[PDB]
């Protein structure tokens, strides 16, 4: 389970990471 | 005499080009102010915080 | 659930921007 949270806290922050840029190209 | 007409034919479109890129210019400043005020206006998902930091 | 809601956030202000886009082009 611990694995599976930092296994979701790395696509949270990849699509963080993708809202972010896409937000701030523009 | 070839060059000579080369010469001149060359400065106008030169000179033409030029207030065509400054045009140009401005047509791409007033689009690039658009499109930052238009990225800057959909950051009202947060509060009275993320209008002013946007 | 917390990056499930934060997830679901990030493809909501997606499509708002899909939306805005696709309204102030026209």
């Amino acid at each position: 389970k611990t694995v599976e949270v930092v296994k979701n806290a790395i696509e949270t922050a990849d699509g963080a990471l993708d809202l972010y840029n896409k937000y701030l190209d523009q | 005499n070839n060059a000579s007409g080369k010469l001149l034919a060359l400065d106008s479109q030169l000179t033409n080009d030029f207030s065509e890129k400054s045009s140009y210019f401005q047509s791409q400043v007033d689009k690039i102010r658009k499109e930052a005020y238009a990225g800057a206006a959909a950051g009202v998902v947060a509060g009275p915080f993320g209008l002013i930091i946007s």
